[PDB]
RNA sequence: AGGACCGAACCGACUAAUGUUGAAAAAUUAGCGGAUGACUUGUGGCUGGGGGUGAAAGGCCAAUCAAACCGGGAGAUAGCU
RNA sequence: GCUCGCCGGAAGACCAAGGGUUCCUGUCCAACGUUAAUCGGGGCAGGGUGAGUCGACCCCUAAGGCGAGGCCGAAAGGCGUAGUCGAUGGGAAACAGGUUAAUAUUCCUGUACUUGGUGUUACUGCGAAGGGGGGACGGAGAAGGCUAUGUUGGCCGGGCGACGGUUGUCCCGGUUUAAGCGUGUAGGCUGGUUUUCCAGGCAAAUCCGGAAAAUCAAGGCUGAGGCGUGAUGACGAGGCACUACGGUGCUGAAGCAACAAAUGCCCUGCUUCCAGGAAAAGCCUCUAAGCAUCAGGUAACAUCAAAUCGUACCCCAAACCGACACAGGUGGUCAGGUAGAGAAUACCAAGGCGCUUGAGAGAACUCGGGUGAAGGAACUAGGCAAAAUGGUGCCGUAACUUCGGGAGAAGGCACGCUGAUAUGUAGGUGAGGUCCCUCGCGGAUGGAGCUGAAAUCAGUCGAAGAUACCAGCUGGCUGCAACUGUUUAUUAAAAACACAGCACUGUGCAAACACGAAAGUGGACGUAUACGGUGUGACGCCUGCCCGGUGCCGGAAGGUUAAUU
């Protein structure tokens, strides 16, 4: 649910908090656990490759099936928990054998559901199948690209994958963005969307709250000197230029995708 | 007022030490130098 | 055992001060410059060997050299070690 | 509960006076701001000079920064003193 | 030596860093010390640092570094796998008393603890480069139980006061004891057991995980403190006797109770919140290959071992960083009394100091303060500076508002001491005793003793009772920025930067983009509710017209057009 805050001081009055209380209150499975320092936008040879990340809380990695490649063992849904590394829900599952994993928490899914992965699972969200196996006009997530290679596309809270057309050994995909895209047949899907729709409807009220995420404050190019950043300069608020990145491409409209290898499978643009 | 030199030992060892010279062919030629100059310490490190 | 080598050469010479008379007036302990490099064991069994004295423990130290000066010249004595061996009280030494 | 309130430690630096061959190559005194947080601090580590880092002042990078320091080209050149 | 003054959350004591003999003794005053110097962190000589338990070393890892092969690179080299290093973190064990001129948890006494190796005996399935558990973890909040410690009473020793009184409700001092062992409490966590089966833990496993049965319903884990012991001991006010006048030897009374109480312990606990909170080893358990009436394991005992380096001294400073014996800077620990909410502040304790030039005089003028007739901002660029306000409880408080605020708005009353209510109250703590039960650190009752606010009434002193220190000036209109924050170290703190929010645009994952001759790495172990760039800057109402110019996006009929041929 989204609850707004009360202004008892300037930084509550905007904040929009998502609280559900279906969600594991106590610790995350230990023996699923791995530690990830930060890196804070510093590549191999300590330089910042990417700008404004940095600080934040301290977080452990959940690791997540993805890939699902457990076909014919049915699995109960122990209890949904935080996760810290992504922006949607994950559930931790119980199969008949007594095996313990992660998979991403659809929408609908609550404790004590049942999930199955293969080629005779029954169509129901949480289960994966080839898409081959799954109706034309379905809504799937977790889609993967290359057969046991993992899911890839729909990944987001909230986001999904219609099934458009079946033809041949491939099938077309409407992604999220809005392209149609074409995968293989093979490669497997999970029914149903992305829980934690409402991730998105969140505020953060006040700038120590993004701080608390890891992003570090964005400074325009306008507001400094030409000797670093081709915005710079001028006696007051002066522009007079065409913007641009600050290594000087043109950042408003010009199109940088340059793949010839993939531009096989885009069956139209996201326009 | 807090001045530049603040002392650790274990940091000056790392760092002009004798074999953080030898670990690279620039120290290794910083110590052919002071050889030749004929210096009585060619290093911190002591 | 320790060769005859190390238990002739560990021990160098007795230590005389007003601590070592206290020391071996009333805690039966002899202190002797010994090899800077002379373990308690060595110390102990050289004792033994080479007086004929029976030897409770060892206790050890490195005396460090101070630095002094022979008329602007910079000089600094040499780093030796100290024994506080203890007998078991029939001795005498 | 709170980038909540008052207020020591702690972190800073708005005003005035003194000092200006200073007790001090940036301080002292009386007031002043924050003081559970975008806080502060210890230890160790990483980013190197047309490069780094910068909540952006051309700021900082060992009292030096519109291009650090050291050595070399080098006795650069100087229609100037 | 006697007085006086200063600090006392430090100007006292102890660790770490850093320094290295500055520590103690004898000797000396040439130079050094901003003066003199018999003095000294100065000169010379000698002495001083004792560890199985403290730290290092050692075992284990973080960030990161190096990196066999490997990939890439004119050369030099770069990145990185297996590995190997890397603490600021995880891992065994000692306390109290005494002793030096200078060391002590290291020496001596007393009493302990840990790990490892061997040998004897007894019983016996041992075994890893592998599996599982554990180690093992956040912020805030609250309560309960304790302890350090303090106060008072009791007890013991001493005293009867230079000036009126002081055999008493008087004065002064002491009233201390650890680790370890036993007990296992206040308290927190969790159902226990025994069979049977199993797509899981790379193979296996009796171990973990899953499933199904019966059975008992209290077992297990943790845990401050208290109590007995340790301890018929040590220490202990003093006293006696010497003296080389610093001190030294012998002997030694009481050594209880009540109340108060931590920011410390139980507590890695409990509750709650989102921003969702290291790793690995030591440790426990399982087994594989292997060995199988030998090894190996367990248990008791005995013996042996625990090596090497550091330990002096300063350590908010005259010894470290600042060229100085420099109003500077420097991480952590300890934390008494009265008043006080307080680690503020005032005065004190333990403890440490009077800051390495003084002596006179009492001009102008400068600096730091006190007071001031009448006036009260007339000063000045400007109330700059100064003056003023200042606590607690209670009454009371406007416009405006995003309904939280504004607000401590404004403004006002009371406040000391004494007695009574009440030989000290409401309340807190709580013994003896009565009874009961899972028998003990137990439960109900009981109220002695101790402790103890706030209020009302009456009285009373001074000019003044929040009397000192300490401790908001208030109100009205208006520009700018929503706000908390950040910035020109060293003349600019702001209206500048950032900000939550908004918009445009790019990006389908081997993503865009960035660092890189490259390999690779970040983005991200993320996947369009995501990431990057740009502009604007909460919120409310809104954001109108122009595509001619420049840019960008799409198109490709025609014109022109490179290498090539
Ligand atoms: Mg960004
Ligand atoms: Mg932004
Ligand atoms: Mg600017
Ligand atoms: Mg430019
Ligand atoms: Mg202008
Ligand atoms: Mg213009
Ligand atoms: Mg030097
Ligand atoms: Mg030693
Ligand atoms: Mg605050
Ligand atoms: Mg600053
Ligand atoms: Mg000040
Ligand atoms: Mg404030
Ligand atoms: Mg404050
Ligand atoms: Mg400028
Ligand atoms: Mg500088
Ligand atoms: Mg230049
Ligand atoms: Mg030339
Ligand atoms: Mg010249
Ligand atoms: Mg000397
Ligand atoms: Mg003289
Ligand atoms: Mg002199
Ligand atoms: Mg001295
Ligand atoms: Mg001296
Ligand atoms: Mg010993
Ligand atoms: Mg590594
Ligand atoms: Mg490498
Ligand atoms: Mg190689
Ligand atoms: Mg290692
Ligand atoms: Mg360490
Ligand atoms: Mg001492
Ligand atoms: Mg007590
Ligand atoms: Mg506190
Ligand atoms: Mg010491
Ligand atoms: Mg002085
Ligand atoms: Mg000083
Ligand atoms: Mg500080
Ligand atoms: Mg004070
Ligand atoms: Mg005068
Ligand atoms: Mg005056
Ligand atoms: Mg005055
Ligand atoms: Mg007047
Ligand atoms: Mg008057
Ligand atoms: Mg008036
Ligand atoms: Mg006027
Ligand atoms: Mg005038
Ligand atoms: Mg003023
Ligand atoms: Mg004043
Ligand atoms: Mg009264
Ligand atoms: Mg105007
Ligand atoms: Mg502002
Ligand atoms: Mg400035
Ligand atoms: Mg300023
Ligand atoms: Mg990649």
């Amino acid at each position: 649910a989204v609850v707004k805050c009360k202004p008892t001081s300037p930084g509550r009055r905007h904040v929009v908090k998502v609280v559900n209380p279906e969600l594991h209150k106590g610790k995350p499975f230990a023996p699923l656990l791995e530690k990830n320092s930060k890196s804070g936008g510093r590549n191999n040879n300590g330089r910042i490759t990417t700008r404004h990340i940095g600080g934040g809380h301290k977080q452990a990695y959940r690791i997540v099936d993805f890939k699902r490649n457990k076909d014919g063992i049915p699995a109960v849904v122990e209890r949904l928990e935080y996760d810290p590394n992504r922006s949607a829900n994950i559930a931790l599952v119980l199969y008949k054998d007594g095996e313990r994993r992660y998979i991403l928490a659809p929408k609908g899914l609550k404790a004590g559901d049942q999930i199955q992965s293969g080629v005779d699972a029954a169509i129901k969200p949480g289960n994966t199948l080839p898409m081959r196996n799954i109706p034309v006009g379905s809504t799937v997530h977790n889609v993967e690209m290359k057969p046991g290679k993992g899911g890839q596309l729909a990944r987001s809270a909230g986001t999904y994958v219609q099934i458009v057309a079946r033809d041949g050994a491939y099938v077309t995909l409407r992604l999220r963005s809005g392209e149609m895209r074409k995968v293989e047949a093979d490669c497997r899907a999970t029914l149903g969307e992305v829980g934690n729709a409402e991730h998105m409807l969140r505020v953060l009220g006040k700038a120590g709250a993004a701080r608390w995420r890891g992003v570090r404050p964005t400074v325009r190019g306008t507001a400094m000197n030409p000797v670093d950043h081709p915005h710079g300069g001028g006696e007051g608020r002066n522009f007079g230029k065409h913007p641009v990145t600050p290594w000087g491409v043109q950042t408003k409209g010009k199109k940088t995708r340059s793949n010839k290898r993939t531009d096989k499978f885009i069956v139209r643009r996201r326009s | 007022m807090k001045r530049t030199f603040q002392p650790s030992v274990l940091k000056r060892n790392r760092s002009h030490g004798f074999r953080a010279r030898m670990a690279t062919k620039n120290g290794r030629q910083v110590l052919a130098r002071r050889r030749a100059k004929g210096r009585a310490r060619l290093t911190v490190s002591k | 055992m320790i060769r005859e080598e190390r238990l002739l050469k560990v021990l160098r010479a007795p230590h005389v001060s007003e601590k070592a008379s206290t020391a071996m007036e009333k805690s039966n302990t002899i202190v002797l410059k010994v090899a800077k490099d002379a373990t308690k064991a060595e110390i102990k069994a050289a004792v033994q060997k080479l007086f004929e004295v029976e030897v409770e423990v060892v206790n050890t130290l490195v005396v460090k050299g101070k630095v002094k000066r022979h008329g602007q010249r910079i000089g600094r004595r040499s780093d030796w070690k100290k024994a506080y061996v203890t007998l078991k009280e029939g001795q005498n030494l």
